[PDB]
């Protein structure tokens, strides 16, 4: 129901359709990828655990590099 | 300076000038505010980084009060209101809060200097209920803190004053200016900057200001008609005074005072037809010859004409 | 010059023929996919070299890397670093004070280049806007907290970039 | 209009001084209006301040120094008139509108 | 007459909603041409953006600068907004779907258009600002200039129809839409509508970056919103007028039972939507003229062509006796 | 047109009293001249068929406090005709006006204003010589070596006056001079 | 019949009321350029031309050839005036 | 007052939703930071999609972005423009120059932080901050606006 | 005559642009720019910095063409030091200079177009700008102020895979240029806004010190990359477009063509890029590797010296100029033998170009002033310093 007032979250729900779950972090944020080519193959995004009051600073360090295409290592591989 | 001052009521007219002057002397200023965080925003530019610190408090709550006071050795109270709201009466706004602040300062233990700002006409036998509550608060603070200092400025003049600005607004919106008492009451209006300077000077002395009340009046004595004329020379407009006798003015100021404590929603504040101020206009409010003036603080107050009234340029 | 060319010029002027091509290729982009990033769920690409928020690092033992050589303070083009140092109780050469004024800093990375022990780095964080100027005056403890928070990414980036520097 | 050559001697430099003083004095009403000084200071006090500034440099004997002082005075007058920075008791560089000095300075600080 | 206010509200309120969403549609189409998204956060697909912007505007403190024209300054946006609203009283959306079936409706629309200039002029003069005054003068001159061509094109349609009644103008196109034989006249009418509504490539008030201050620069809060709303309502009205005069109003494309199934109001709406899309598209496609260039176009190009079309249509219809 | 030809031809053709010093170096050909001949030298170089120095690239001052004439004014010029650059320099002090070259090169107008603003050197026959970079009412000439880096005054908003105002500077943390010499 | 003008008046009253509500709710919480005169004059002339066109346009079926040519003569006079304005530079804003 | 507080909080939530959903900044584009700000408004980040529309006149603006170095010569112009902004209004300081003077801190001609001239609500660090950093700063502004309780504070005043 | 005071306090028209115009109706009689609103004392600050600490000031002058000014300053320092730069570094420098030229021309063209009301090309061009900013960030870790080009060469070598991505960009950039052109070049409104606006004769251009596109628009074939070549420009094929009318339209066309030629140069640099060192090998002026400094005394000592005192430059003085995207950008550097510049005079083309606004805008309409400002390509960081 958050989709109706929050259009930003709606776009993520739409683009999650057909996506692959890559992992979940300690805060419950979920990480998805597509493996296509629309934004030059950049298809990584995060669904924040809190559907309201989400904030970019909630991405932990182990997943920050993966989210920003700095590294191809997921948060799980970095933690191991 | 190593002075840490908690200035209550610093989001009003006199507060900005007082905070500017306290920051000039290097003091750290704490600014308790009761509502929106944007109310003390204009004070943040004053002083260096970290020097002015606004802090949320509640008046009707003792914990918040000692919380904002917990770090200070100087407390200045400017809280007051010349009208009434359904939430705060004249005695609630002008006597109860001041007594509570004095009591918390007593239980604090560390307040070296306490300054309570009052009004010049503050007396028990005053027509204005606000002035009566002001005198009561003066007595209450003195009883709770015999070493406290009391300031009694006259009507203050400045960019955000509540006398010349309402007059200019009313004239520019109607074309004429009423005179409530035939334009005969005398009062010595005072530059707000001078009041701030007197407070700073009493904070700076070798201790001689403690226990004493100072009557701060402007250099000159005027009639309300005489001030209305400085306003017209400055606003470059054609004067047109209309005599409103006291019972008529009280009639036009009766509705708000009547229905303020009955209707359950806020009312707009009175500009000219405030009943209590009209009652105050019945008598003349002058600096007593036996009081302590701007002299005995080694200060000369500024004359109104020119710079104190330069904000009136905006109305031309 | 010739009736045909004059006629063709007149028609083209009257019928706004060249205005049609602009309309057409504006309309072509209308149906193509958009390049907008759905921030904050999606982010722009960055590199291991990205110069973001400074951080102070420790050895895996927990010991600080910084030995108060003051090279970063000397090289800093903005004079944004302030250091005090003394012999620690165990005899170690260590900072007592390490301040970076985040509002003077130009985020040039010179300090990270100057440091001989990889103690000060500009990490990958760029989302640290504040409500007060005083929160941007970083002291040593804040920088060490940054280092603890971002250590895994910083170490990965250093492993990646050690083959160029 | 253009920057004139340096004064050849003290006579022509004095003539330039008199011209500058006339131009400065004639601009006093404009300054009074711009800074709203009607109730702050008399126009003659402005004239007196300008003349006092001219007199404090009456010992100068080099025409080039006089020409430079006149040029700087013209620039300062132009900035005062064209690009006024209103303060209160201060226009440009001038303040408008029983113990010796040593004791006061000693009470003030250790840096005299 | 007791139910007349209900009809009037059933016109005015959906029109205000339509304007609020025309602003959003302009933003969306402009974005999509520019390979971006445009509003999509405030509400799903950005559909709550207009309500948020309107709420922000009503919650904004009004300024009302210390001018000597205190009454005129606030009344100018009221005048332009009311004029934008009242033209819809005579607009028919389908057969019998019209508030006022004026026999003189065409001339009434011309009169409203001629009245539109006063809000801009008064806003410029009353604001006590030389830049606003100059911009208002230029905008007013442009609108009066293109009003001449609009009136002459109106006369061409009137010659074809023989009645000033808008519904009669629609029903006279049952045989053929006037936009087919008079296609250049329709192009001229659309361009003149662009210029008359101060729209790109004729949007002088939008040319702040070109050192040309708009007439509404001193306005804030709801006076500025009133100017904006009147402008966009006038855009919708100009699209509706293009639909009525040249695309056969509520009529179907082909007189066939398959097309007659769908209601006439839907035909009218679809044509209006096409013209609004063209408004946005044109704003997305081209740079703007200078004031002098557009004035030259108004007087040197569109007036002579409009007059020539009047003469040619009347002469042809008189010659072969095809008059209504 | 190489720097050997320019040096030799200028020695052969220029009036002798115009040039006090001539340097030929890969760092640039350089002519030093008294202030009273600067204008005529530049006019010659611009007009003469074998030089055609048509572009004035810039004018700048350099402060040398140890010198009786502390200021050195440098003219960088270009010949697009011969694809060559020339530097012409003259010295000046705090009170001696030098000739403007605006009538020769209109581009000089603002560069001269800048020299006056930054260093305090004045230019005879300059049509409009006022400061161009500093704040209105600025005092001093910031590029002089004795002018302090942070200056003498700073500005802040003053709520009681409802305006931005200027006060003598006060530095929270002073500029630290690191002497590595 | 003039009956159809009454809804227009009621519409005006309602639109005015909407305007006042919208505008009033936030109060709770020396260089003469002759070319403008000239463009005004031209607009006046062609405004009257449109005015005279209206009855002619609705009356063409009854006035036939005589009315057509009389209006043509009217237009010829006005267009000679327009040519005069064009040649004199009244239509140039540069 | 078990019913008045709920309605008051709902009103304040509506006001905050409106004010966060339509932020109309005026840009004070002074130096290099203005280029990153232009990129934030461009297609990749599309400030339009958050309801953020840039206005030419302070009269139609709710926010001022100070993007670049503020000189002493420019300070009066910045303050006057700020004083024409109608309430409620916010200021975002973008980049080291606007934050505290940055690389020019010790210069004779530079204001050492725009917060000496106007009250600042959000400081965005960087030289320049990335376009995404500016977007993060604008989301922090939304967070600050969402703590407002204007209706409640006025009811109790 | 009336006086219109125009200051756009927003980057729509610069941002610190301030103009006093005298008008006769809508006709401009005199245009007087008031500058210094971004004067930050750069030339004074530089004298208090070591030669390395001074380098970031040059990114912030024409802050749309960052690496070009970096390059000019490095070249001046190299000239005074007699320092030899390795070939690979030369090629990287030229490659980044031409990327910068494209970055500058896209911004200039589309901001001008938006000023005269064409909104879409700005968005289209800024996406390509974003791709080029990504190359800046991949090599330096900064989108704009890279401080990547340095005395002796470049700060770091290219990351693996960068050349391939640049090649991918070049394979599609010509279509983007074509789209911009079809939007603008043939459009009658665009021509009416630019043809015969701001005409400049060759004599006027020389008299007012014009350079770059401002000079080549008037028919003067002059490009420092060919007249006074530096780095590897003499090994590269490119054409120098020149105008025939000297107006705004000619300069727009020249900028489009310059983007095409820059694309050509980038392709050549990509194909001819050699292997080897990216820093000068003289061990008295360049930082050692991190591993060398952690392993070798001599290296550690040199690192300590370089990052505390910086290198010395023997006493001398010279003027060095490059063909920046906005025209001739020059540095007059005076060294006294110490580790800090004694004097650094910066010669900005925008200073000359904006001074020419008075004669260029004479007798034009008010709306042409912004067009003329746009064709000059003014950035006040370099005008004011
Ligand atoms: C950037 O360009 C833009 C503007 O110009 C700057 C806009 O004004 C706007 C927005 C302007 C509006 C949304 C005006 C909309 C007004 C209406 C739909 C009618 C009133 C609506 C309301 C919610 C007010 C309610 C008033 C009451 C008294 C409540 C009772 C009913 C947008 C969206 C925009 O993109
Ligand atoms: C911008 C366009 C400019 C057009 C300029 C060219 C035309 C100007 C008008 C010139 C006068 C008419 C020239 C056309 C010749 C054909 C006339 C014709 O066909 O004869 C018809 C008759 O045409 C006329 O007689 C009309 C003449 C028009 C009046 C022109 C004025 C001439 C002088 C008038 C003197 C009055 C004083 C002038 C005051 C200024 C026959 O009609 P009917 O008799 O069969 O029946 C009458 C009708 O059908 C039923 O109503
Ligand atoms: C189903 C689709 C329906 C679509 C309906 C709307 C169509 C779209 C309309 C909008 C199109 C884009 C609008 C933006 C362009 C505005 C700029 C117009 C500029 C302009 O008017 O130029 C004039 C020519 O155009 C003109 O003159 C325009 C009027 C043309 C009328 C044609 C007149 C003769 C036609 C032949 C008739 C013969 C048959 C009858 C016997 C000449 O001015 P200039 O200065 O620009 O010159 C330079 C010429 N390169
Ligand atoms: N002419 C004059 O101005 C004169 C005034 N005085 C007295 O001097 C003092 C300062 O004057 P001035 O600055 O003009 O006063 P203002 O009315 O301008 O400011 C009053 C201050 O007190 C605060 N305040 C008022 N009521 C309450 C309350 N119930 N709880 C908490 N805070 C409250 C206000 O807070 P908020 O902004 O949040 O409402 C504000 O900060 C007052 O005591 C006044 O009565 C003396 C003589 C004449
Ligand atoms: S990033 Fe540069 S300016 Fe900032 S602290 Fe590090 S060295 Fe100093
Ligand atoms: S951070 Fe590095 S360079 Fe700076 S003092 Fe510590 S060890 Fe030295
Ligand atoms: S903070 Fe950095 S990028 Fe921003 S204006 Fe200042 S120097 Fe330029």
């Amino acid at each position: 129901m958050r989709c109706l007032p929050d259009g930003n979250l709606l776009q993520t729900k739409i683009h999650n359709i057909g996506a692959t779950l890559v992992g979940v972090d300690k805060f419950g944020n979920k990480y998805y990828q597509k493996l296509g080519d629309t934004q030059y193959g950049r298809h990584r995004w995060v669904e924040y655990a809190s559907k309201d009051r989400y904030n970019a600073s909630q991405v932990p360090a182990e997943w920050h590099g993966w989210l920003h295409f700095i590294t191809d290592h997921t948060g799980d591989e970095l933690l191991s | 300076s190593g002075i840490v001052a908690t200035v209550f009521g610093a989001t009003g007219f006199l507060g900005r000038y007082l905070v500017q002057q306290l920051a000039k002397m290097g003091s750290q200023v704490l600014v308790p505010f009761r509502g929106s965080e944007d109310s003390p925003r204009h004070l943040k530019l004053m002083g260096d980084l970290g020097q002015v610190v606004p802090m949320k408090f509640d008046p009707r709550d003792e914990d918040s009060i000692k919380a904002v006071m917990a770090k200070a050795n100087v407390v200045i109270n400017l809280i007051g209101r010349e009208y009434e709201t359904r939430n705060f009466s004249f005695e609630d706004a002008n006597h109860h809060i001041a007594e509570k602040l004095a009591l918390v300062a007593k239980e604090h233990g560390g307040i070296m200097r306490y300054i309570q700002v009052s009004c010049l006409g503050a007396s028990v036998s005053s027509p204005s209920r606000m002035l009566r509550a002001k005198a009561a608060a003066e007595e209450a603070v003195l009883n709770a803190l015999p070493e406290a200092t009391i300031m009694r400025p006259a009507t203050m003049i400045g960019t955000e004053d509540r006398i010349l600005n309402p007059w200019s607004m009313f004239v520019k919106k109607y074309g004429f200016l009423p005179l409530i008492g035939g334009g005969t009451t005398k009062f010595q209006p005072v530059y707000v900057v001078d009041v701030a300077a007197a407070i700073v000077a009493a904070l700076k002395d070798d201790g001689s200001s403690m226990g004493k009340t100072y009557e701060l009046g402007g250099p000159d004595v005027f009639t309300t008609h005489e001030l209305a004329e400085i306003m017209y020379d400055m606003i470059r407009e054609w004067p047109r005074y209309v005599k409103l006798p006291f019972p008529i003015a009280k009639a036009m100021a009766a509705p708000r005072d009547f229905m303020v404590n009955k209707v359950p929603f806020p009312l707009p504040s009175p500009q000219i037809f405030n009943l209590d101020q009209i009652n105050a206009l019945t008598t003349d409010t002058l600096v007593s010859d036996n009081a302590l003036k701007f002299q005995d603080l080694d200060l000369v107050p500024h004359k109104l004409k020119g710079y104190p009234v330069e904000f009136l340029i905006q109305y031309r | 010059k010739d009736w045909n060319t004059v006629f063709e010029r007149s028609i083209n002027t009257l019928f706004l023929t060249e205005m049609v091509r602009g309309l057409s290729l504006t309309l072509k982009y209308f149906f193509d996919p958009k390049v907008t990033i759905n921030y904050p769920f999606e982010k722009g690409p960055l590199s291991p070299r990205f110069r973001g928020e400074h951080a102070l690092r420790r050895y895996p033992t927990g010991e600080e890397r910084c030995i108060a050589c003051k090279l970063c303070e000397a090289v800093c083009p903005a004079q944004a670093i302030t250091i005090e140092a003394e012999e620690r109780e165990d005899g170690s050469r260590r900072t007592t004070r390490y301040d970076i004024d985040m509002t003077k800093c130009i985020y040039c990375g010179f300090c990270q280049e100057a440091c001989p022990v990889d103690a000060i780095v500009e990490g990958p964080n760029f989302e640290f806007a504040t409500e007060t100027h005083e929160e941007l005056l970083y002291d040593k403890e804040k920088l060490l907290e940054n280092g603890d928070r971002w250590e895994t990414e910083i170490a990965e980036n250093l492993r990646s970039e050690s083959l160029y520097r | 209009i253009g920057v004139p050559p340096n004064s050849a001697n003290l006579t022509e430099a004095r003539r330039r001084v008199f011209d500058f003083f006339r131009a400065a004095c004639r601009s006093i009403p404009t300054i009074m209006d711009i800074y709203n000084l009607q109730d702050v200071v008399a126009p003659s006090q402005l004239r007196y301040a300008i003349s006092a500034q001219i007199r404090n440099n009456a010992h100068i004997t080099d025409p080039k120094v006089i020409d430079l002082l006149i040029f700087k005075g013209m620039e300062e007058l132009t900035d005062i008139v064209d690009h006024a920075k209103q303060r209160h008791h201060i226009i440009g560089q001038y303040v408008v509108g029983g113990k010796t000095d040593f004791l006061k300075n000693f009470y003030t600080s250790n840096y005299f | 007459y007791i139910a007349v206010p209900a009809e009037i509200l059933g016109i005015i309120l959906p029109l205000l909603l339509g304007v609020a969403f025309l602003v959003l549609a302009e933003r969306k189409v402009m974005a999509f041409v520019q390979r971006r998204k445009g509003p999509d956060v405030v509400g799903s697909f950005g559909l709550l953006q207009p309500l948020a912007d309107g709420l922000k505007l009503i919650l904004k403190e009004p300024i009302s600068p210390s001018s000597a024209n205190f009454f005129l300054f606030r009344m100018a946006p009221v005048a332009t907004f009311m004029l934008s609203l009242v033209a819809w009283a005579v607009v028919p959306f389908d057969y019998g779907m019209v508030l006022s079936d004026l026999n003189i409706g065409l001339l009434y629309l011309f009169a409203i258009s001629s009245l539109g200039v006063y809000g801009i002029i008064i806003a410029g003069r009353s604001s006590n600002s030389k830049y606003a005054f100059l911009g208002a003068l230029r905008s007013a001159a442009q609108m009066v200039s293109y009003e001449v061509s609009i009136g002459l094109i109106l006369i061409t349609v009137l010659i074809c129809v023989g009645s000033c009644n808008l519904s009669e103008i629609v029903m006279a196109q049952k045989q053929i839409w006037f936009g087919i034989p008079l296609f250049p006249v329709l192009v001229m009418f659309f361009i003149s509508c662009l210029a008359e509504t101060n729209r790109a490539p004729f949007d002088l008030p939008e040319a702040e970056a070109e050192l040309v201050a708009g007439y509404n620069v001193e306005y804030s809060s709801m006076g500025f919103a009133l100017f904006f709303l009147g402008e966009y309502a006038n855009m919708i009205l100009m699209s509706g007028l293009c639909t009525l005069f040249f695309l056969g109003g509520w009529l179907p494309i082909l007189d066939l039972p398959i097309f007659k199934k769908i209601p006439g109001s839907i035909w009218f709406s679809i044509k209006v939507l096409f013209f609004l899309f063209l408004y946005i598209w044109v704003r997305a496609a081209f740079p703007r003229y200078r004031y002098d260039q557009l004035m030259g176009l108004g007087w040197k190009v569109f007036l002579p062509l409009s007059l020539a079309w009047v003469v040619s249509v009347s002469g042809l219809l008189v010659t072969f006796q095809w008059l209504p | 047109m190489d720097n050997q030809f320019i040096f030799k031809y200028s020695w052969e053709t220029l009036p002798k009293k115009w040039v006090k010093k001539m340097e030929r170096s890969e760092h640039g050909n350089r002519f030093d001249t008294n202030t009273d001949y600067l204008f005529q030298l530049l006019c010659f170089l611009k007009l003469h068929t074998y030089t055609r120095v048509q572009v004035l690239i810039d004018i700048c001052g350099v402060d040398y406090p140890s010198r009786k004439r502390r200021f050195e004014v440098v003219y960088n010029l270009l010949s697009t005709r011969y694809n060559s650059r020339i530097r012409v320099q003259t010295s000046a002090d705090e009170v001696t006006r030098i000739s403007s070259v605006v009538s020769l090169f209109p581009s000089a107008g603002w560069w001269e204003r800048e020299v006056w603003d930054m260093f305090g050197v004045s230019f005879i026959n300059h049509p409009d010589l006022r400061r161009i970079l500093t704040d209105y009412g600025f005092e001093g000439h910031p590029l002089r070596k004795d002018f302090p880096l942070s200056g003498y005054v700073q500005v802040r908003y003053d709520d009681p006056e409802k305006r931005v105002v200027s006060e003598p500077i006060e530095m929270t943390q002073e500029f630290r001079y690191f002497d590595f010499a | 019949m003039m009956l159809e003008f009454a809804p227009i008046f009621i519409y005006l009253v309602i639109s005015l009321l909407v305007s006042l509500i919208l505008l009033g709710v936030p109060f709770l919480f020396s260089r003469f350029d002759i070319r403008f005169y000239l463009v005004s004059i031209l607009f006046l002339i062609f405004d009257l031309e449109v005015t005279f066109f209206f009855p002619w346009a609705v009356s063409l079926n009854k006035i036939d050839l005589f009315g057509f040519w009389s209006m043509m003569a009217f237009l010829f006079i006005l267009t000679i005036g327009f040519l005069y304005e064009w040649k004199r530079g009244a239509l140039d804003w540069e | 007052s078990k019913a008045a507080e709920f309605v008051i909080s709902k009103v304040d939530d509506l006001m905050n939703w409106a004010r966060t959903g339509s932020i109309w900044p005026m840009t004070f584009g002074l130096a290099c930071c203005a280029v990153e700000m232009m990129h934030t408004g461009a297609a990749r980040y599309d400030l339009d999609r958050f309801g953020i529309i840039f206005r030419p006149s302070p009269r139609q603006s709710d926010c001022m972005i100070v993007a670049g170095t503020l000189t002493n010569k420019m300070a009066p112009a910045l303050r006057k423009v700020y004083d024409q902004m109608p309430e409620p209004r916010w200021v975002i300081s973008m980049g080291s120059c606007a934050n505290g003077g940055g690389y020019y801190h010790y210069s004779y001609s530079v204001v050492r932080g725009c917060d000496r001239i106007v009250p600042v609500d959000i400081y965005v660090p960087g030289c320049p901050p990335t376009a995404e950093a500016l977007l993060y700063g604008l989301l922090q502004l939304q967070k600050k606006i969402n703590r407002r309780k204007d209706f409640l504070h006025w009811w109790n005043k | 005559n009336f006086t219109l005071n125009f200051g756009p306090q927003h980057p729509a028209a610069h941002g610190v642009l301030r103009l006093v115009l005298e008008m006769n109706g809508e006709v401009v009689e005199r245009a007087e720019p008031h500058i210094g609103l971004l004067h930050r004392g750069t030339e004074k600050l530089i004298e208090y910095k070591t030669y390395l600490q001074a380098l970031p000031y040059f990114d912030r002058l024409d802050y749309v063409s960052m690496m070009a000014q970096e390059h000019a300053y490095s070249l001046a320092v190299e000239k005074l030091l007699n320092c030899e730069v390795p070939l690979r570094a030369q090629y990287i420098r030229v490659l980044f200079c031409e990327i910068t030229r494209i970055l500058n021309h896209l911004l200039a063209l589309t901001t001008h177009a938006m000023d005269v009301g064409a909104l879409t090309p700005f968005l289209w061009a800024f996406e390509e700008r974003e791709k080029l900013l990504e190359f800046y960030e991949r090599v330096s870790g900064a989108r704009m102020h890279a401080s990547f080009i340095r005395p002796g060469g470049v700060a770091q070598d290219l990351p693996l895979g960068l050349c391939r991505d640049i090649d991918s960009f070049t394979q599609q950039f010509a279509s983007r240029i074509d789209e911009l052109e079809e939007m603008l070049t043939g459009n009658r409104i665009w021509k009416q806004r630019l043809v015969d606006i701001g005409t400049v004769t060759a004599q006027q251009a020389k008299d007012w010190g014009f350079s770059g596109v401002m000079l080549r628009g008037s028919g003067v074939c002059w490009d420092l990359r060919r007249a006074a070549p530096y780095d590897v420009y003499d090994q590269l094929d490119f054409d120098v477009p020149v105008g025939t009318r000297g107006d705004c339209y000619d300069r727009y066309c020249i900028r489009i063509e310059e983007m095409r030629q820059s694309l050509r140069i980038i392709v050549q640099c990509l194909n001819q890029m050699p292997s080897g060192m990216i820093k000068a090998d003289d061990r008295k002026l360049c930082p050692p590797s991190r591993c060398r400094m952690k392993l070798s005394m001599e290296s550690l000592i040199h690192h300590f010296e370089l990052y505390t005192e910086g290198f010395s430059v023997p006493a001398s003085s010279t003027y060095t100029a490059v063909e920046a995207p906005k025209g001739e950008f020059g540095v007059f550097l005076v060294s006294n033998g110490s580790n800090r510049p004694y004097r650094c005079k910066i010669r900005a083309p925008g200073f000359a170009h904006l001074q020419g606004l008075d004669f260029m805008s004479k007798h034009h309409m008010l709306a042409d002033v912004v067009t003329i400002i746009g064709t000059q390509d003014i950035v006040f960081g370099e005008v004011d310093r």
